[PDB]
RNA sequence: ACGUCGCUUUUUGAUCCUUCGAUGUCGGCUCUUCCUAUCAUUGUGAAGCAGAAUUCACCAAGCGUUGGAUUGUUCACCCACUAAUAGGGAACGUGAGCUGGGUUUAGACCGUCGUGAGACAGGUUAGUUUUACCCUACUGAUGAUGUGUUGUUGCCAUGGUAAUCCUGCUCAGUACGAGAGGAACCGCAGGUUCAGACAUUUGGUGUAUGUGCUUGGCUGAGGAGCCAAUGGGGCGAAGCUACCAUCUGUGGGAUUAUGACUGAACGCCUCUAAGUCAGAAUCCCGCCCAGGCGGAACGAUACGGCAGCGCCGCGGAGCCU
RNA sequence: GCAUGAAGGAUGAACGAGAUUCCCACUGUCCCUACCUACUAUCCAGCGAAACCACAGCCAAGGGAACGGGCUUGGCGGAA
RNA sequence: CUCUGGCAUGUUGGAACAAUGUAGGUAAGGGAAGUCGGCAAGCCGGAUCCGUAACUUCGGGAUAAGGAUUGGCUCUAAGG
RNA sequence: GCGCUGCGGGAUGAACCGAACGCCGGGUUAAGGCGCCCGAUGCCGACGCUCAUCAGACCCCAGAAAAGGUGUUGGUUGAUAUAGACAGCAGGACGGUGGCCAUGGAAGUCGGAAUCCGCUAAGGAGUGUGUAACAACUCACCUGCCGAAUCAACUAGCCCU
RNA sequence: CAGGGCGAAGCCAGAGGAAACUCUGGUGGAGGUCCGUAGCGGUCCUGACGUGCAAAUCGGUCGUCCGACCUGGGUAUAGG
């Protein structure tokens, strides 16, 4: 017979299987649509959760009740080093569909890039590309080049370019590479390879990828559970405490026919590490990297309009369990997935960007840099020692000094 | 927007965490002669299987007075809570709470059936109400 | 209306074919899926449709259909909210899922009946709810399986699929209407219900057994500690986590109903016959999740042993299959 | 008054692990679920049963003793 | 909790800290809206001083209900 | 007849259709079939009927009725027509009389019965709209233009609702 | 068969009264008395277990706990 009250199915069957995911770096499903008319350009990036913080801005909203107010907002700290391009790689458009026609590696290759390759890099004689590499030099391997070059000029109509982060400028353990194909939009395919050739073994930063109040997805891997039931899982009811043989389940996982158990009931199983692409992400503020100039470090990437404290990024005391942000970083509004550490796609836009909340102009007036481990009470260094005065420590070290 | 009449404003009322579900007493802050309001039901809501109806500061109710004068007992009457124990989230950032839950007594039109407010009065609440806002000793 | 033709198995009967070396009985609860004879929501046609509201009908099951008082209740009835609070199936779906209120063993009470033992679709009270480690199904988990080995980067066959409804503002107190009343599209700000995250912030947790306080005892005492199955309590990092905080949720195509164009059949007419157009919460795809006993491109390919290998010389024979 | 009623009728203070209704206080009973601890479960070394068992084990429709794992016609089927 | 006396955790040990359990605990705001039913849990709790209703077989009800106080230290007075 | 019975066909099936059975070869059939599964039409098969945005498709047998269609195909009974039809484009549609009764109103047109006559090409005791009644429009009937077939009812095949 | 609560009769003193008697304080220590151990029992979680530690057990919570109390041994009653 019919169930007495109506109520929505609990989750969505559209994220099947909730299996760990097969990839650890987020992975580009479905680049931009490409229009010749524009200019060439990258589609993605990939960047590194740092963590998060919250900012005060002025909210210009014309009709709302915060219109011309200013707010509270979270934003998530995404640090992205620039990253290097070396290889190209073409794609001819088959009735089986896009198939990989030709792959071309640029001369020299970090120790960064060529330890993706290797399960054991210690172990290894680190041989990868030391043959190819000849390639560029000996003039066969120049004629052989340009042949590949002038065969992905004529027959593929997608093309990519193969880029590389630079772990060795993040405060990781991890220093393999995560390597990933970036698209190359706007242009003929023959300004798409002329534009990748110069770009070849040069580094890109993410602010000639992304700009400022920018919707942008984010791409990657949701932080993991482990083995969950159905109460935390599927969030489904939990059963009266009268319940014998266990409560935090489903009752009944189908009726008598048909006989067999279907998919669509809630069942126990891994909870997290699912690949997921969340889209319209707005870009908040693209902060440089730590710079050296004349003499000194410029570090106030955290500093505003309205607050012109020299501070960075970085809370007092560094991210929780991430390190300290030294490069170039994207503040995204809102909550990306993954864990602190984990590596995010940072993918352009699939839709046209028309409403309101898109087209805002962010003007940021405050970012916080209280530490996040704990109740963070000062915002630098400086008001800190200000606000409190000398220590006990303080009187100790200037008394042995003089 | 639960509120459904015309004369709303162009700005309409953020989410707020909703801490007063049906069965909550409340002290009735006006001057009618009710000492308490025992919520049975929220405006606007369309819930699911098992919910309790909730309602926050702002939240247009039906409610009955459990104590109070004999003639406002034993019958429904629209309120409006105008301060809640549970704290919410303003769009500043501010978590604000109030000491008490207390509400007061309206008709359908919005309009206030007592003269004076005890206490003060949510900000979400009293810009949602002109007419509680306008006895409101203070707005907080 | 008088008549009359049907459909359904959501009631009850009729029957007794299957089950008595046993298919766990009512109801609820939880959960999934399905049907449409559509309550709402999308697109429409008709009115005794001025507007608003309402009624009838079509495409239509995508999505939603709630919170309680009494009752074991299915069913009822009322309170209240709502866009609406439609109707049904799945062994009267769903007891090694639960619960056990009812029914339906043994105790007992009352009324009626009986000489009695006892009986009672009359009422009442108390009354053990067993087993999965097997196969499959399903959920996750490893692995097998192309390509010599191995790795990196990818493609997409196919399977899944998702968003929903409301309110206020503007339009506008306008069209319409004598008046009362009273719309709509575009635009704007939000919210419900769902979905997928996340922990900066607020809240929850807390055996960092972190740091104070404290009872009884114990180490002669101070100091430092310990025991009391976490002694108790305050505050509490990290982590986890809550519409109890916060973020994000999307574009095409052919078309249905219908309304039409050109236009015969039928010198007229006609949306249809040939031809053509507009067209929607449906459908199909995209986005999104997985990724074939399905492919692709690219890298490196085994040494002091005289070893392993590749390629050429359609080099020489012979072998097994 | 279907079918109350007098050794049992009617009533009782006190008592009750007796049946019922309401109110206060109280709470995770619930909204709505989260986190923590112990012991398991989990993996390992040693040790090591039982129930049960025609043969077995993927479905849809069909027909059939009128609800099939096997039969028919399709969907399909890949070690452990 | 300790001494005398006794014992080696109740027929095993190691590693880990998933789900579901069994046992314990806490939970914002609400407060029985859960459920057949407040089942379970929670609230209360000792003592001192106050204050105690209906009803009653005058014995009770009664720790009714309700309220305050409570440590440490230094003293004062009293009771042989 | 099944039970007691296999076998060919009916996909499948106790009963249906053919046919009943020692172990085989050749030949031929029955019922039933011959696009492919799957033996056989791989015939230059014959004559039609039918388009389905739920087509239809073989005894038992495994889905449908009343009712309807200006789909189409036949067939039946009438009617008009080269003295001019049907369609279309235009004019007349008159007098008695507002026929009788009835009705407050009833003048063709609320109702019941009569439903006749000079006047022509025709005009009614009216097929409808319309009015309190009128009026008015309009229909049959008939004429101008036109130049070959056309109109009405019914019936039953497939298809559709 | 811990430790506590309530405080029957009897008794003492004081006060009032013409008397009958009354009032107040104390003493006393009764009861199939109350709270609650050991013991005895077995309410509820319809908790654990439910091929169990166990062919009825375990945990929390409970009833009673000077009496119609609990209990050893001896003895009596024997299948319609
Ligand atoms: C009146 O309601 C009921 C009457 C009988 C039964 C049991 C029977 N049903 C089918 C079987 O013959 C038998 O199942 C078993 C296990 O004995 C169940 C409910
Ligand atoms: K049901
Ligand atoms: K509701
Ligand atoms: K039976
Ligand atoms: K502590
Ligand atoms: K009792
Ligand atoms: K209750
Ligand atoms: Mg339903
Ligand atoms: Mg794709
Ligand atoms: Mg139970
Ligand atoms: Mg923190
Ligand atoms: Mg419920
Ligand atoms: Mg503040
Ligand atoms: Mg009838
Ligand atoms: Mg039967
Ligand atoms: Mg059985
Ligand atoms: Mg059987
Ligand atoms: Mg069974
Ligand atoms: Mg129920
Ligand atoms: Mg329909
Ligand atoms: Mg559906
Ligand atoms: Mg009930
Ligand atoms: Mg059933
Ligand atoms: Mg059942
Ligand atoms: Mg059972
Ligand atoms: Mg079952
Ligand atoms: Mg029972
Ligand atoms: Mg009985
Ligand atoms: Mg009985
Ligand atoms: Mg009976
Ligand atoms: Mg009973
Ligand atoms: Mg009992
Ligand atoms: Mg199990
Ligand atoms: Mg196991
Ligand atoms: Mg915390
Ligand atoms: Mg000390
Ligand atoms: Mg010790
Ligand atoms: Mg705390
Ligand atoms: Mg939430
Ligand atoms: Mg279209
Ligand atoms: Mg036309
Ligand atoms: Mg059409
Ligand atoms: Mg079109
Ligand atoms: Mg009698
Ligand atoms: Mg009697
Ligand atoms: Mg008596
Ligand atoms: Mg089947
Ligand atoms: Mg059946
Ligand atoms: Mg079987
Ligand atoms: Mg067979
Ligand atoms: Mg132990
Ligand atoms: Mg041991
Ligand atoms: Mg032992
Ligand atoms: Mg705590
Ligand atoms: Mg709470
Ligand atoms: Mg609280
Ligand atoms: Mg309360
Ligand atoms: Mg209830
Ligand atoms: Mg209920
Ligand atoms: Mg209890
Ligand atoms: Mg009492
Ligand atoms: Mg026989
Ligand atoms: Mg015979
Ligand atoms: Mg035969
Ligand atoms: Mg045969
Ligand atoms: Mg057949
Ligand atoms: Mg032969
Ligand atoms: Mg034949
Ligand atoms: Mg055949
Ligand atoms: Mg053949
Ligand atoms: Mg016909
Ligand atoms: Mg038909
Ligand atoms: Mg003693
Ligand atoms: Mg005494
Ligand atoms: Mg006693
Ligand atoms: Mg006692
Ligand atoms: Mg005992
Ligand atoms: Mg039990
Ligand atoms: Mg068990
Ligand atoms: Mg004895
Ligand atoms: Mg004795
Ligand atoms: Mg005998």
């Amino acid at each position: 017979s019919h169930r007495k009250f109506s109520a929505p199915r609990h989750g969505s069957l559209g994220f099947l299987p909730r299996k760990r995911s097969s990839r650890h770096r987020g992975k580009v499903k479905s680049f931009p649509k490409d229009d010749p008319s524009k200019p060439v350009h990258l589609t993605a990036f990939l960047g590194y959760k740092a963590g998060m913080t919250h900012i005060v801005r002025e909210v210009d909203r014309p009709g709302s009740k915060v219109n011309k107010k200013e707010v509270v907002e979270a934003v998530t700290i995404v640090e992205t080093p620039p990253m290097v391009v070396v290889g190209i790689v073409g794609y001819v458009e088959t009735p089986r569909g896009l198939r990989t026609f030709k792959t071309v590696f640029a001369e020299h290759i970090s120790d960064e890039c060529k330890r993706r390759f290797y399960k054991n890099w210690h172990k290894s004689k680190k041989k990868a590309f030391t043959k190819y590499c000849k390639k560029w030099q000996d003039e066969d391997g120049k004629k052989q080049l340009e042949k590949d070059f002038s065969s992905m000029k004529k027959y593929c109509q997608v093309i990519r370019v193969i880029a590389h982060t630079q772990m060795r400028l993040l405060p990781l353990r991890q220093k393999k590479a995560h390597l990933m194909e970036i698209q190359v939009n706007g242009g003929t395919v023959a300004e798409k390879l002329d534009w990748a050739r110069e770009r070849l073994e040069q580094q890109v930063p993410v602010n000639q990828v992304f700009g400022q109040d920018e919707m942008i997805d984010v791409i990657g891997v949701t932080k993991g559970k482990g083995y969950k039931g159905v109460t935390s899982r599927w969030h489904t009811k939990k059963l009266p405490r009268k319940t014998h043989r266990g409560l935090r389940k489903v009752a009944c996982i189908g009726a008598w026919h048909p006989a067999r158990v279907a998919f669509s009931v809630a069942r126990a199983g891994q909870k997290g590490y699912h690949h997921r692409t969340e889209i319209n992400k707005k870009i908040y503020k693209i902060g440089q990297g730590y710079l050296i100039k004349d003499g000194k470090l410029i570090k106030n990437n955290a500093s505003t309009d309205y607050d012109l404290s020299d501070k960075s990024i970085n809370p007092l005391g560094g991210f929780v369990h991430y390190g300290e942000v030294t490069n170039d970083f994207v503040m995204l509004k809102g909550c990306v997935v993954g864990t602190k550490k984990r590596v995010l796609t940072l993918r352009k836009s699939l839709l046209v960007q028309t409403k309101r909340r898109a087209l805002e102009k962010i003007d940021l007036k405050f970012i916080d840099t209280t530490s996040k481990f704990g109740h963070g009470r000062f915002q630098t260094m400086e008001e800190k020692k200000a606000f409190m005065g000398p220590l006990k420590k303080d009187r100790i070290a200037k008394e042995e000094g003089a | 927007m639960s509120k459904r009449g015309r004369g709303g404003s162009s700005g309409a009322k953020f989410r707020i965490s909703l801490g007063l579900p049906v069965g909550a007493v409340i002290n009735c802050a006006d001057n009618t002669g009710a000492k308490n309001l025992y919520i049975i039901s929220v405006k606007g809501i369309k819930g699911r299987l098992n919910r309790l109806p909730a309602a926050g500061v702002g939240d247009m109710v039906m409610a009955t007075v459990k104590k109070g004068k004999p003639e406002l007992r034993k019958k429904v009457h629209p309120a409006v809570v105008i301060r809640q124990r549970k704290s919410y989230r303003r769009k500043d950032g501010v978590f604000l709470y109030f000491e008490d839950n207390a509400g007061v007594i309206v008709n359908n039109k919005g309009e206030m059936k007592g003269s004076a407010i005890t206490g003060p009065v949510a900000k979400e609440c009293a810009d949602l109400w002109p007419r509680i806002a306008s006895n409101a000793g203070s707005i907080a």
